[PDB]
């Protein structure tokens, strides 16, 4: 994933598992547990957050791009319009509905007005949006992985202050994301040398057949192969949970919690393990999947 | 810019510095303006134009005004033991104009 | 667990005794952390009651004309649907002042008034209020007051008959049990056996 | 391309105040500018005399003839021809960097990042004007544009030198902006007209320790000290 | 109707006036002398030539313009320095 982005290994791992989200559960009385993995990248400028969103936009089977200022809350859920073919009031699907059984990319997410973010909540919590206006009283499916990019309230992350003080969003919204990643452009000569020489190799690219300086019109898979692998794993394997994985999950969840952690953290660990089982193309979730899921969520929570 | 009531589209309406183009504009009690209102003056007061870009309108109007303004110092009265920038709250970019 | 809360929640449904007025309604607020997931408990007892209704702070009556046709109607809010029943106010700390004053009038007079569009009325609201509220900054600090932790005003909290601050405390004991319960639900697509038989 | 013009907070730059207090813009929006120029009235009298003679030559109408002579002499080109030429460069050429240009740019990035790190330590706060990997791409774009003038299909060492110089002249210059005991110690122990070789002062102060270079910067801005002889000799030149 | 040209310009006088105004304006709170004030001297001289309906700016127009701009600058200063500054600037203006 994103071979032109240096570093960010744990984020690209989380992105891969988010492209391959865990199985959705349906229970008694039609009770529902969501299977999407919702990611928030918050951090310093020039940390490839937007570029990672643009890679996801180019890699998922069904992705809808949005930006904080450019998005209305109505433009996000669904909008009433008159169908001039007949003259009746009809709903027009917004970004969250168009991304159903897909993903939504949100750049500049903390720049949203809060009457927009009030409309995010039902998609995250219930994978649905409800309309109660214009004599139209309906509920629409919005079952999709939100991946979002944001900055702190200050221009860069301030390690002197708490995450709720650094991060603009309410805790009632942050708790709905599966993985909250904090990234920084923290200066270091070795890492700066590495990222720099990588970026220069990236900028020295020339696509085939073009002349030198002409304007445009260690094993790794190709992006078409990767897209096919994701489609295969989404369609053809539904990993079943297994006790040997449960033991790792409960051990890690209790350890993480008994040192920000909350009840929602547990099914996030289950989702990450289930998605990693999909990466193995395996009919069962196993102890390896729980170990990787706990390692990755531990990175996200502790900055490990 | 206004949503035109008979044309149902956006159109411009010239402010005082359009109405007084090739003329004078007279802002009495200049120190009482809200600073967001005051700082609208700048382009018309030096570049002698107004460059609106709103609601899909994008154009530059002529605003060839000599502006004469009247102000009281801070607190209501001058103080000759203070230099100018401490007598009045106006910043250097507007004072220089 | 939380059988003290469950024991109190029942006495909403049966209520006290009214007399010539003296009132039968009983009101309770479930404060504290959102990680306890109190919303599902409100949902449950809302379904138990024969007349109740589930709502969010995100309630007042209004002359809500132009519903489908351009047309006149008076909307009795959820507090009037809950007349002779339970109004389950989820997200109780998030409500706005019009709804706060609506809750004030029903919790005192058991009515909600209108003085709008020429219509001047008092709608009947003999309702019991079940509420759930969550703290500022996400998680409740136990050493600080509820007034420090939660957006609600003290005078309104004083009018509730029971106040339960159900916190979420990490525990090497409880967390294994909750984890095994939840993972059973994920692994078998149904809840585990309860060690007792419930009433439907 | 976004070309933007702004005044600082307090209108005039207010040099003795912190840049984080003078600059309204958040570090997010600032990082999206390849080059940030901080422009100041120098108040130098020779410069002001020169500007006055020039501006008078504008208002007198002398400049109308001067520009025409400059254009016909081939030292200047007109609006029209330059407009067409920018279009032609934007459509013909789009140069790459040579490997040598790439290495020089990479090492320059780590160099300016180190400078920003030590400045943030010396001022004990995150800088308002940032240096980020996006700003390496700023120097890359500037390098390419400089090669794009002459329609050279590759950028070279010379173009990288000019790109680095411009970035140093603009964004770095924007970023660039107990000792009281040590300075009076140096005033006591080095009288007027004599030289202390720097390394001995470093040993003596360390033997009492970064206050040294702040003291030297302050005393060098003042007339009291002069860094003679390749910076080796601390010379008590003034008072 | 009237558009006065600058001519025969006392370039050195306006240059010295602006240079001194800039130097003495380094006082942190003073009226902030800037290049638009230099152009203001020329606008004011042109306006005085306009008052005479004269298509050329005489030395009298320019000298009156310098007197206005210098007095406007001097008048804005605090009493602690205004006498010294007015004495210093007098060479440009009390020659008229
Ligand atoms: N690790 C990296 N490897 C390669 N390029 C990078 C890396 N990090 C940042 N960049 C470059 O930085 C530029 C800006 O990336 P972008 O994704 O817009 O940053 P961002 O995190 O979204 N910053 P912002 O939108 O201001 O919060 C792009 O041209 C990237 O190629
Ligand atoms: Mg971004």
């Amino acid at each position: 994933l994103a071979p032109s982005i240096y570093g960010h290994d744990h984020i690209k791992k989380a992105i891969l598992l988010m492209l391959m989200g865990g199985v959705e559960k349906n229970l008694e009385n039609g009770s529902h547990l969501r299977g999407d993995i919702n990611i928030l990248m918050v951090g310093d400028p020039s940390t490839a957050k937007s570029q990672l969103l643009r890679f996801v936009l180019n890699t998922a089977s069904l992705a809808i791009a949005t930006t904080g200022r450019g998005s209305s809350g109505v433009g996000l859920t669904a909008a009433v319009t008159t169908d001039r073919e007949t003259g009746e009031r009809r709903l027009e699907a917004g970004a969250m509905v168009l991304a159903d059984r897909g993903v939504v990319c949100i750049d500049e997410f903390d720049k949203m007005t809060d009457v927009d973010r009030v409309a995010i909540h039902e998609v995250m919590e219930q994978q649905t949006v409800t309309i109660a206006k214009a004599g139209i009283h309906t509920t629409l499916n919005a079952r999709c992985s939100v991946i979002a990019a944001a900055n702190p309230v200050f221009g860069q992350y301030d390690v002197n202050r708490d995450p709720h003080q650094n991060i603009a969003l309410p805790d009632s919204l942050l708790s709905r994301f599966d993985l909250l990643f904090v990234v920084t452009d923290d200066i270091n000569e070795i890492r700066d040398r590495s990222i720099s020489e990588h970026v220069l190799r990236t900028h020295r690219y020339l696509p085939p057949g073009y002349l030198e300086g002409e304007p445009v019109r260690p094993k790794l898979v190709t992006i078409p192969f990767l897209r096919k692998y994701v489609q295969y794993a989404k369609e053809r394997v539904i990993p079943q949970l297994t006790q040997e994985a449960i033991n790792v999950i409960v051990k890690n969840y209790t350890d993480l919690r008994n040192d920000p952690i909350t009840a929602r953290t547990l099914e996030t660990l289950i989702r990450l393990a289930t998605a990693h089982a999909k990466v193995r193309l395996s009919k069962t979730v196993n102890k390896v999947d729980a170990k990787v899921a706990a390692n990755l969520l531990r990175f996200a929570l502790l900055g490990e | 810019v206004r949503k035109d009531p008979i044309t149902k589209e956006w159109t411009l309406e010239g402010g005082a510095l359009v109405l007084a183009d090739k003329g004078v504009c007279l802002i009495d009690e200049f120190d009482k303006m809200n600073d967001q209102d005051r700082t609208s003056i700048h382009e018309a007061m030096e570049q002698q134009s107004i460059s609106i870009s709103k609601a899909g309108i994008v154009t530059t109007l002529q605003a060839r005004c000599s502006i004469i303004a009247a102000a009281n110092p801070n607190g209501g009265r001058y103080n000759s033991t203070l230099p100018l920038a401490q007598n009045v709250s106006l910043t250097e970019p507007i004072l220089s104009r | 667990g939380n059988l003290d809360v469950k024991k109190a929640l029942l006495l909403l449904l049966v209520g006290g005794v009214d007399k010539r007025k003296i009132r039968g309604d009983i009101n309770v607020c479930l404060m504290g952390d959102p990680g306890v997931a109190k919303s599902q408990l409100l949902k449950a007892i809302c379904k138990i009651s024969p007349r109740g209704v589930y709502t969010t702070g995100k309630l007042t009556a209004a002359v809500m004309k132009d519903p489908v046709t351009d047309e006149m109607i008076l909307e009795g809010g959820a507090l009037v649907l809950a007349d002779n029943g339970i109004c389950c106010i989820d997200e109780f700390d998030k409500m706005d002042e019009s709804d706060r004053t609506a809750i004030h009038e029903v919790m005192e007079q058991q009515t909600i008034s209108i003085s709008k569009a020429g219509i001047n009325t008092t709608l009947n609201a003999r309702t019991s209020i079940l509420a759930a509220a969550n703290p500022l900054y996400g998680r409740y600090n136990p050493r600080l007051s509820p007034l420090d932790n939660i957006n609600l005003p003290a005078a309104l909290l004083s009018r509730f008959d029971i106040l339960f601050l159900m916190l979420d405390i990490p525990s090497r004991d409880d967390d294994e049990k909750l984890a095994e319960h939840v993972t059973y639900v994920h692994m078998h697509n149904k809840q585990p056996d309860l060690d007792f038989t419930p009433v439907e | 391309s976004v070309l933007a013009a702004a005044n600082p907070i307090y209108g005039r730059y207010d040099d003795l105040k912190s840049p984080g207090d003078n600059i309204d813009f958040q570090t997010t929006i600032l990082s999206r500018f390849d080059m940030i120029f901080i422009v100041k009235d120098d108040h130098n009298e020779e410069r002001d005399i020169s500007i006055a003679n020039h501006v008078i030559n504008i208002h007198t109408g002398n400049a109308n003839a001067m520009q025409n002579q400059q254009e016909e002499n081939g030292s200047e080109i007109s609006i029209e021809k330059m407009k067409r030429y920018i279009t032609y460069c934007r459509l013909k050429c789009a140069p790459r960097l040579s490997p040598q240009a790439a290495e020089k740019l990479s090492s320059n990035f780590v160099t300016i990042r180190k400078q920003l790190l030590i400045n943030e330590l010396e001022s004990t706060e995150r800088s308002s004007i940032p240096i980020t990997i996006r700003q390496l791409e700023a120097i890359i774009r500037i390098t390419e544009s400089l090669a794009k003038l002459e329609l050279s299909p590759i950028a070279q060492e010379r173009h990288v030198d000019e790109a680095i110089r411009l970035f140093q002249a603009s964004t770095m210059d924007a970023a660039s902006q107990e000792i009281r005991r040590f300075e009076q110690e140096l005033k006591r122990r080095l009288p007027i007209g004599w030289s202390t070789s720097y390394q001995t002062l470093r040993r003596e102060f360390v033997d009492t320790q970064l206050a040294l270079d702040k003291a030297l910067y302050a005393l060098e801005k003042h007339e009291t000290i002069q860094l003679r002889h390749q910076g080796q000799n601390i010379y008590r030149s003034g008072v | 109707k009237i558009y006065p040209k600058l001519h025969q310009m006392d370039m050195d006088k306006v240059s010295r006036v602006y240079a001194d105004l800039r130097r003495e304006s380094i006082s942190t709170g003073s009226f902030p002398i800037t290049v638009r004030h230099l152009e203001s001297i020329l606008r004011i001289a042109e306006s005085f030539a306009k008052m005479r309906l004269s298509e050329f700016v005489s030395s009298y127009d320019l000298d009156r313009a310098i007197k206005v701009v210098v007095d406007s600058f001097v008048d804005a200063q605090k009493v602690s320095v205004r006498r010294q500054l007015r004495r210093s600037f007098a060479i440009y203006t009390l020659g008229h």
